[PDB]
């Protein structure tokens, strides 16, 4: 079955029809193989090999036709048996005691739940799970939890990009929140939020799981034209923590775009009073 | 003598099948360059989404630009100097095409703007702010400055002195307007805004400029029973982008509906035009039914403080398919009408109209009266005129292109001297500017070539020691 | 849900034929059909917001659908199918509990009794189902259900006895009008009439009474006040009916002679609705020049006091030019503010219709006026609609000022939105100005389509947004964007449910959308050399099923906005389809062109996915038909299909006189 | 359409054969289908023996569509069929259609001679 399918894939997507009736013999062979009545082989093998060849989101060959597609649909019920209801909205409580359960782990490459088998699962299980780690990061003392669920081991440099993207999204969300009112309460759950945000970031960037120039360029791109300027002083405080933390370890260039950021985030011509 | 110059057709282009009709566009540049698009539907969709570039000196060879557009192209515009082309279609994708290696047979684009999902109904370049006025009475004044007088309009968005800024403005199907500006470098600044809180269908739109640096946008729903709204727009670059300030102007209502005799006819508006770009005080409307049509003109003259009134209205017209406007800037003063009427000098008093028959009409500007009728022996869908208005290009509902010779006399006999004076006055306009004179050469008779050459020779002389220094190559 | 949302006043024959057509198009068992109908009715009832919409939904779901079921019985064994559907429906306990707790009564019992009255369900089955429902449930203010079911006979009685004007007794007329002028009585009567489908005669009778009472005759002060009250109350009811149930019911659409009612002309030329904008300088706004001067003299002198005989129609036509003159003089600066206050007090003192007509004309004039000069009129407009005016009321002021405030709100909110103004006339318009003001429409269209696809059912707010998006964008843009969104699915269930939802979405105006589709989108996707890469098997089959459904449904042969839309624009279909029965109907031409194209594609060379698409189109075309759109099909494709590879022949032959021999030749050579 | 080689070879065949286009199947393509009839005074009647001609007929060989049930239920016809199989196994590569038609005629003649 593997070799026949791989050989049929070599036919061009547009060919003549005077030969297609001579070309439908492979379709007849496959139709005999994929029949669950004669029981040539367990259907689990057939569906898993087809899914190994065709991942989800990719259309099958135009010669095979419905013969393949309907097949995987027949495995729709079993995939419902092995799915936990409301998996996406389950949220734990963050603690530093360790001993992580295997049910909270995520894919380091693309932030997906590890799924057993190649069954045609539900759609909601294939989108990235951005809410879970967004909630985890926001909680204080959530340091080992994030590295445990992302598979990080804090002994080898990795430079994980999705962590940088999530950190940038969290900083801009905090900036929007500080831009919202900041008038009902003097504190407004802001200064502690900025301190935590800043404190965790210092930990993530020190072990080089994220890159400073890339984060600054990404922040400038996200804030370019957004017009959220009410708590820019706090972001500059975070950048001061950035630069003063490791000025001696690295070169001056790593701090070049900060200049553009200062100009952009501070459009003025008149003097700033003390 | 209204005549036909030459008809150009292409083999294998016709005989299309299963092809719904699609509107077309045409554009004539300062140099004798034609940019258009034609309905082909021949074994490929992209043949209906190509830009055809034609040179009138060599009609037989045509250049095809394979534009990467996803929907039917709506409008085409040339720059003030014919070095760049603006093209737009449905689903955004406004492109700026630039000449490659200074070759007219190679084009490439690197500048564009995009709004997702909104077809563009209006598009225009920004104004530079220089125009001239031509006086036929002073055709023998023996002074270039005396003949063509500066009018001194003001330019829009002046930065760092008297140098204008370049860019474009577009109006979408909804109440949405986009503005783009070009930096001296490759940088481009884009912005979008909503016209007013009343969001509805804008089937037709038009854009004009006014003295002082203001834009007038006219929107028409197209139901012939709703008012046509007018808005004022100001563009200002506050140090990081172009902000748009909009406000409302008084509207009008359609005529030929309160006649209380037969109002059910003409239930849709099909054409809304400005009588001349940078002239926002006159608006032409054209409504049509399934059989007949009506064309009217309105103005905003001072007698509310501002009101729109009626100027002229034709008796009865067939279905209107194409309208074209003059480009020659006539002074339009009272003292010039008499001298342009006694002498057969009509280069800027004509509006060109086409119908669903083989009939093309030239109608007077101020009062809608017919003066020239042409029969082709099919109908014309898109057409344009020239700077000197000596000829018009036309695209029919086939693969044919037509070029028609328009004469100033329009059949009225004249003496040799008046024709020579007309031709030399028209040639001096192309002398002062950088425009070509192919349509002028279309009408010069072989008999009076020597007189024209010699009289132009003495016209070259006796200038104030400066015009001769910069016009030697052109005079040769 | 779509039928119950917008066109609740339409004739039930169209709904019945549409339901039967849908049932025939896709094989549906009867119990599933009835269960789906009941579940849709209940879920539409639950989500309705508080107000008149809840009353309308209750009236619809408890009055109109029994006649639909009765007509289904008549056209069509059905009894046990209804019982089986009911026993399916009774299993859903939380939905029934939510519906029960929303309406504060056991709606299941009332529904069972109502359907038993129609005779659809047997008495023993009704009793058993009632016992089952009570067992499941075991686990002073009258509800609106009982009010509707008990007030519909009152509607019938009032319609029956009002023709004789209660033996010409004006005092009894005032009594009965005041009785129905109490809390929510008018809305209940209107909803009952609309659900019963007898509102046309109701409006006709009120129009006749108004035409009788406007001219009037000589009377003393008390009967003159009676006449004025009758005129004002009739005007208020007609205006409320116009502003609530559209502009189709009051207009007769069948009137012989020049004796047209004046209120019809005022409706056509003086009230700004959602689909019409008025011209302030229309000839109807310039009746004369002496009547308006008499009216302005009466207004500026004192209270009118001449209402014994006043020619209400001519006076009402005259307030427009009068208030024009007062506003012009006031802007000239020769009149003080207190004079305007006195004039507004005189207008709002006794008769309230004059304020309504003046406000309507002021809105019509302001709409054209520019920004810098509009603010002058709005202050006198809100003075005309200020607080309630006391020490001048005859009687029955509460609901009169309430209905006047509602009418002026629904008439003036359109202009109030354009400027930054708020008057706070104290919801009655939850579906108004829903789309975001600045962002493009494609984003919201795609987001709403995705949400509807994910949820699995369409909401009424989504229906309204789809309607306004279709109005703004156009049929071609709407259909092209929706079809482009369809072709991004790789799963068969998702595209199946997408097509099922899109059929009902396109059911807004089937003729125009099917014409646009079959004339522009399918040929474009079928002719281009780079577009059949997206015509794969699941989306291709789903799109073919949708296309054949739409084509034959439109061949078998739905809003006022779309009515004016397709009456507005013309299209020369002869030029669009040169074509190489009647040959004037555009559907025939476009279907013949489509069949010619499909025959050419099938007979062409270098076949690919497009031939599979046309094979699927032909297969579902054969499957769906009962025996009919195959009359225009060419005779060569009968042999072509056999060449490219029974029952797919005999049905397609149509038993033509040429058909017999061509079919014999085709089937013989297999 | 029909290549010139096939038209010429059909024009230059013995008048014992009147081969023509197959009423069924596709046409005007590289692959064509022909149905044959034999009109020989000295030989009996036999099945039509249709042929299929692929694209670019020169430098290749055509194929014969076997119809086993047609030639069965008669000793004479199956003797013809087995002689046919023998002769087509004896034919070399790159052969033409006229050679196959002559082989058909000669096989029919040999079977008739063997029968009587």
């Amino acid at each position: 079955l593997k070799v026949i399918l791989e050989k049929i894939l070599t036919i061009p997507n547009t060919v003549s029809s005077a030969v297609v009736q001579q070309l439908l013999a492979a379709r007849e062979v496959i139709a005999y193989i994929l029949e669950r009545n004669a029981c040539l082989l367990p259907a689990y093998f057939a569906v898993t090999e087809i899914r190994k060849l065709y991942p989800e989101g990719k259309l099958p060959h135009w010669l095979l036709g419905n013969l393949v597609s309907d097949f995987v649909d027949t495995f729709r019920p079993t995939a419902r048996i092995n799915s936990i209801c409301g998996r996406c909205s389950l949220l734990p409580v963050v603690n530093n005691s360790g001993a992580i359960c295997n049910s909270w782990k995520l894919d380091p490459a693309t932030l997906r739940f590890p799924l057993k088998g190649l069954l045609p699962y539900d759609k909601d299980l294939f989108e990235p799970q951005t809410a879970l780690l967004r909630y985890v990061l926001e909680q204080p003392y959530s340091r080992d939890m994030v590295c445990n669920m992302l598979g990080l081991n804090k002994q080898h440099k990795q430079r994980c990009p999705v962590l940088e993207d999530q950190l940038v999204d969290l900083v801009v969300y905090a900036m929007e929140r500080s831009e919202t009112e900041e008038k009902f309460d003097d504190g407004g759950t802001s200064q502690l939020l900025w301190q935590h945000l800043s404190s965790q970031l210092i930990f993530f960037v020190l072990f080089q799981f994220a890159s400073f120039p890339h984060m600054v360029l990404s922040l400038h791109q996200k804030l370019a034209g957004r017009g959220l300027i009410k708590g820019r002083d706090h972001l500059m405080w975070v950048l001061l923590q950035f630069i003063s933390g490791s000025i001696q370890k690295n070169a001056l260039a790593d701090f070049l775009p900060v200049m553009k950021l200062f100009d952009l985030l501070y459009p003025e011509k008149e003097y700033i009073p003390v | 003598m209204m005549d036909l110059a030459y008809v150009c057709e292409w083999e294998k282009w016709s005989k299309s099948t299963h092809c719904p009709s699609v509107p077309l566009a045409c554009a004539w540049s300062c140099r004798n360059l034609i940019a258009f698009t034609m309905d082909l539907r021949s074994d490929d969709q992209d043949l209906t989404r190509m830009i055809h570039i034609l040179d009138t000196e060599h009609p037989w060879d045509l250049h095809s630009i394979p534009s990467e557009h996803h929907e039917a192209i709506t409008c085409l515009e040339w720059d003030q100097s014919g070095s760049r082309l603006l093209s737009a279609d449905a689903d955004g994708q406004i492109k700026c095409w630039s000449m490659a290696d200074h070759l007219a047979n190679s084009w490439e684009s690197s500048v564009g703007s995009l709004v997702e999902g909104d077809p563009i109904v209006a598009l225009s370049w920004l104004h530079n702010g220089v125009k001239l006025a031509l006086h036929v009475e002073k055709s023998g004044a023996s002074s270039f400055g005396e003949k063509f007088s500066r009018v001194k309009f003001s330019p829009s968005l002046t930065l760092f002195g008297g140098k204008p800024m370049e860019g474009w403005i577009a109006v979408t199907v909804s109440g949405l307007v986009t503005v783009s500006l070009l930096k001296p470098s490759g940088q481009v600044l884009t912005s979008t805004e909503s016209l007013c809180r009343l969001r509805g269908r804008v089937a037709l739109a038009d854009i004009a400029f006014t003295g002082g640096g203001n834009i007038v946008v006219a929107t028409a729903d197209g139901s012939s029973a709703s008012p046509v709204q007018f808005y004022k727009v100001c563009v200002s670059v506050v140090s990081e982008k172009c902000r748009i300030d909009t406000e409302i102007l008084p509207s009008l209502f359609m005529r030929c509906t309160t006649d209380l005799n037969r109002k059910d006819k003409f239930p849709a508006i099909t054409h809304l035009k400005f009588l001349a770009r940078d002239m926002s005080e006159q608006v032409l409307l054209c409504a049509s039914s399934q059989t007949s049509s009506i064309v009217e003109c309105w103005s905003l003259r001072k007698e509310t403080i501002l009101k729109w009134r009626i100027l002229s209205a034709t008796n009865d017209l067939d279905r209107v398919s194409a309208v074209a406007l003059p480009k020659l800037p006539i002074s339009l003063t009272n003292t010039d009408l008499k001298v342009a009427s006694d002498t057969q000098f009509y280069p800027g008093l004509g509006l060109a109209l086409a119908f669903h028959d083989g009939s093309v009409h030239i109608v007077h500007r101020l009062s809608l009266q017919t003066m020239a009728v042409f029969y082709s022996s099919v109908h014309l869908k898109a057409m344009q005129l020239s700077w000197t208005s000596l000829a018009l290009v036309g695209i029919d509902s086939h693969g044919k292109l037509s070029v028609l010779r328009l004469s100033p006399s329009m059949g009225h006999p004249l003496e040799v001297g008046l024709a020579l004076r007309h031709l030399l006055f028209l040639l001096e306009y192309c002398m002062v500017t950088g425009y070509d004179w192919w349509d002028i050469l279309l009408h010069v008779q072989p008999s009076m070539v020597q007189s024209l050459v010699e009289k132009l020779h003495e016209e070259y002389t006796r200038q104030t020691a400066a015009l001769q220094q910069v016009l030697s190559t052109r005079i040769l | 849900l779509l039928e119950g949302t917008m066109n609740l006043t339409g004739e039930t024959q169209s709904l019945v034929e549409q339901l039967t057509m849908v049932k025939r198009m896709q094989h549906i068992p009867t119990p599933l059909f009835v269960l789906e109908i009941w579940k849709a009715c209940f879920v539409g009832l639950i989500e309705s917001p508080e107000g008149t919409e809840e009353l309308k939904w209750t009236a619809f779901t408890f009055l109109k659908i029994p006649q639909v079921l009765v007509k289904l019985k008549k056209y069509s064994d059905f009894t046990e199918d209804v019982n089986c559907a009911f026993e399916f429906l009774l299993k859903l306990t939380p939905l029934l509990d939510k519906a029960d707790q929303r309406c504060n009564c056991d709606c299941t019992n009332f529904l069972l009794q109502e359907c038993g009255k129609q005779g659809l369900l047997s008495e023993a089955s009704v009793n058993n189902l009632m016992a089952k429902r009570k067992a499941d449930r075991e686990h002073n203010i009258q509800p609106n259900i009982q009010l509707i079911l008990r007030a519909e006979p009152t509607v019938t009685n009032i319609l029956k006895t009002m023709d004789a004007d209660h033996s010409k007794s004006p005092e009894g007329l005032l009594g009965v009008l005041g009785h129905m002028l109490s809390g929510k009585s008018l809305d209940l009567l209107l909803a009952a009439a609309a659900a019963t489908g007898k509102l046309k005669s109701f409006a006709r009778k009120f129009i006749n009474l108004n035409e009788f009472t406007t001219y009037g005759s000589e009377e003393s002060t008390k009967p003159a006040s009676v006449r004025a009250l009758l005129f004002d109350i009739s005007f208020l009811m007609l205006c409320h009916v116009a502003q609530t149930y559209g502009s189709e019911v009051i207009l007769s659409e069948s009137r012989t002679g020049a004796e047209v009612p004046f209120f019809e002309t005022w409706m056509q030329t003086c009230m700004p609705e959602e689909g019409k904008i008025l011209n302030p300088d229309h000839p109807c706004f310039r009746p004369d020049s002496t009547k308006v001067e008499s009216l302005v003299a009466l207004l500026n002198n004192s209270s009118e006091m001449k209402l014994v005989q006043m020619k209400w129609h001519e006076a009402c036509l005259s307030i427009s030019a009068a208030i024009l003159e007062i506003l012009n003089a006031w802007e000239n600066g020769v009149l003080a503010f207190e004079s305007i206050q006195k004039i507004t007090d005189n207008i709002k003192g006794k008769v309230c219709s004059l304020a309504v007509c003046a406000v309507a004309w002021l809105v019509a004039h302001v709409r054209m006026l520019g920004l810098d000069e509009r603010e002058k009129s709005l202050q006198m407009i809100r003075q005309l609609a200020g607080p309630l005016f006391s020490e001048n009321t005859l009687q029955f002021y509460n609901e009169r000022v309430v209905i006047m405030n509602s009418i002026l709100e629904r008439m003036c909110a359109d202009v109030l939105q354009q400027t930054a103004t708020q008057i706070k006339f104290p919801d009655t318009m939850p579906y108004w100005n829903l789309l975001p003001p600045k962002r493009p429409i494609k984003e919201v269209l795609t987001d709403i389509f995705a949400k509807v696809l994910e949820k699995g059912w369409v909401d009424s707010r989504s229906i309204h947004i789809f309607d306004t998006l279709l109005h703004m964008g156009g049929v071609y843009w709407f259909c092209n964007n929706l079809i482009k969104e369809l072709l991004k699915e790789t799963r068969k269930e998702h595209t199946l449910r997408a097509v099922e939802l899109l059929y009902s979405i396109f059911c807004l105006d089937m003729q125009q959308v099917t014409l646009v589709l079959l004339g522009h989108i399918l040929p474009g996707l079928l002719t281009d050399s780079s577009k059949w890469h997206s015509l794969m098997d699941p989306p291709g089959t789903a799109l073919a099923k949708l296309a054949v459904w739409c084509a034959l449904s439109s061949y078998s042969s739905a809003s006022t906005r779309q009515k004016k839309r397709h009456r507005e624009d013309i299209e020369d279909y002869i030029s669009l389809f040169p074509l190489d029965v009647n040959m004037r109907d555009p559907l025939n031409r476009v279907l013949a062109n489509l069949f010619l194209l499909i025959s050419s594609i099938l007979g062409s060379r270098t076949a690919g996915p497009h031939t599979q698409f046309v094979q699927w189109f032909m297969e579902e075309c054969v499957d769906c038909l009962e025996q009919s759109v195959l009359q225009f099909m060419p005779f060569t494709t009968v042999s072509e299909l056999v060449k490219v590879s029974k029952v797919v022949l005999a049905i397609t032959d149509l038993s033509l006189p040429l058909g017999r021999q061509v079919a014999a030749k085709a089937i013989a050579a297999l | 359409s029909i290549p010139s080689v096939l038209q010429g070879e059909v024009a230059r065949l013995d008048p014992k054969f009147l081969v023509n286009l197959d009423p069924s199947h596709c046409s005007n393509n590289g692959t064509v289908h022909l149905i044959c009839k034999l009109d020989d005074k000295d030989l009996p009647s036999v099945p039509p023996l249709e042929l299929s001609v692929p694209a670019d007929y020169p430098a290749q060989s055509p194929l014969w569509i076997d119809r086993q049930w047609q030639y069965d239920a008669n000793p004479f016809l199956q003797s013809v069929h087995r002689c046919m199989t023998s002769r087509l196994l004896q034919l070399p590569d790159k052969h033409s259609v006229t050679a196959l038609l002559n082989t058909w005629a000669q096989s029919v003649h040999q079977a008739c001679l063997s029968a009587a």
